């Protein structure tokens, strides 16, 4: 349930 | 370095083979007013891209003619589907286990090729509007948030319909605005 | 349980208590609401000097509607948001009493009609932007650490919807298309 | 991302 | 923090939703009683149910000059499920947030703005004051309804600088005559 | 069981030793108070320590003709190490003393007795609190989590089913304010 | 923290 | 049983 | 290495 | 079965 921050990979 | 503003618009009311699915009248008051209402915002936007579904098309013609020159693009990804099995679990609605397969497939295909940060090429924030599906834009919300997709249903969408979504160049995303229809007349605001 | 619960979260207007613009967003978020054609059982209002104001303006639109104060629906830090910011770090005691109160607030006023509730109700809930995020994330079972996931304009309406079954739509967020492009604001 | 019917208890 | 808090929980008076007769002189009494202690209380916070706002009044009466303000965090209900054991659970579910929150809002160590000692008077409901004393002497809370408290009770809690927790009195009402004590 | 236990455990006055003399007015203030209550009281089960037994005294002028007894159970002491913060020998010994006074003193009717009893036990503080934390089954090691002032009066009720209910804690309402002590 | 209905042994 | 000193954060 | 009869969810 | 040296807490 946590934020990821490399969700579209850039 | 640049700010991505995605403005995705439900197609308006329309008549329920998909040629032959066209936009009501009252969907063509719609998608008058949200034309209206788009090119009252004062934005110059980048390009209006549509699903290729008789409806959106209709939306987008008609949405076109208060943004001129503005670049139309159609896709087949953003036509409406199934994207994942719905929960909880609605029971008038039940696609077959095919269409969650090859819809969530496209759909995904979708959001990850549509919804992301800006290239590091990109000059200046981009405008942009995505005029497709309830579906597809549901789903785009859940996933461009990182809330449990399985939950799109839980979010409804009038016809015609502003989505606000804000990707800041961090990867940061922000929903400004959901099922925007303020600028419609009360008396003209549907679902389906 | 047969009725269905309409919640209307309306924001409070831009403030310094409100501003200029801001009583004109109140001005325009009432005149949109009384258009809507709908017949309104309450409004519940944060207790806050701005959300006093914006009911205030609102109310004038709708003349006798029963109005009520609420300290539950007072600003505050719900929970610590995920993905951090670090432009805006509260305190441990500030989440510890806040949360308790605003999910105290999401209990006792998001739910499924009472079994005695005969007709479909709308209600007007003025507070504030944190408490209506989170109060969103947690109808939708959603991650309440996501309620800074969400931004919402000054004196913008949200529409929640909650069926009789216990089932919620979010059928809008952050609604602000009636106000003039020019008079809208976060801040 | 299951949902809880009972999240009101009132079911 | 440096000064010590001194919380004076009344419950309200008796009632039927108005004060009886007896619940208004039990409010009297309580005034009096608060008023003769030779203390200058900072402020008076009550609920907003009809019973607690007409206990406050009367009390009021005799604490002249003395800030009064409303709350529907301390109005009445069911905090916990009491052990050992009836209302149903979504009464548990809307009053214990509601009545925690209260709790954390309202008993704490003095903040670092308090410089001198503060007298508080909080007039509430059974439940409320007796899950507050629970949590406050982090006894189990489920225990609530191991105390109880007759109406215009005065219950002192002091809560020192360093967060320490003392329960100088439960449920007073020995200032009333034996003859108009209730507890309902 | 059938009955209810109402138990009146009653804090000694103010003391030097002996009671002082505003010691001697708490007591009398208690006695008058629980004369007025009312009711007619089965024992006055009261320490053998010098100030339990001048209390005692005092309060029965009031209540004559109510039973007397001294017990060595419930002489002051310390019960247990608090929490939050004596040598360990007197938590041991006082721990254990006190805990027999706890179970002699505080329990539900015999099965025999067949009306409700009132029954006052005048004792100290230290007792009293561990005594209140024991019958509410709360942790021993908060007893000194409470306070009690000198001659107050604290209401245990237990129910024939063996519920507790605390009525009153640390009561002097019936007191002038300025005739309230602690020590 | 379970209340003990048997504390004094006398149920 | 043993007191949390930080009950109320504050500490 | 088993084939999967319902791999494209049709059977 | 081990005696304690401690018992009466004054070892
Ligand atoms: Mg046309
Ligand atoms: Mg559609
Ligand atoms: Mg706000
Ligand atoms: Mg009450
Ligand atoms: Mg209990
Ligand atoms: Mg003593
Ligand atoms: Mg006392």
């Amino acid at each position: 349930g946590v934020w990821d921050p490399n969700w579209d990979r850039r | 370095k640049a700010t991505r503003h995605i403005f995705l618009i439900r197609a308006s009311q329309y008549h329920v083979l998909e040629k032959d699915r066209t936009l009501t009248p009252l969907g063509r008051e719609q998608a008058e007013l949200t034309g209206l209402r788009l090119a009252s915002l004062g934005l110059k936007f980048n390009k209006i891209v549509h699903s290729s579904m008789t409806r959106a098309i209709e939306t987008t013609d008609i949405i076109s003619r208060h943004l001129p020159g503005v670049c139309k693009v159609s896709t087949d990804l953003l036509r409406e589907g199934a994207p994942i099995e719905p929960d909880p679990p609605v029971s008038h609605w039940k696609p077959e286990a095919v269409q969650y397969y090859e819809d969530g497939a496209r759909i995904e295909a979708a959001f990850r090729n549509y919804i992301h940060r800006a290239d590091a090429r990109q000059e200046e924030d981009s405008y942009e509007i995505f005029i497709c599906h309830a579906n597809v834009i549901r789903y785009i919300v859940c996933r461009a948030l990182q809330f449990p997709p399985e939950g799109w249903l839980r979010l409804s969408l009038n016809n015609g319909s502003i989505t606000h979504l804000v990707i800041r160049p961090n990867g940061r995303v922000a929903l400004r605005t959901l099922g925007d229809t303020g600028f419609m007349p009360p008396d003209k605001i549907t679902r389906s």
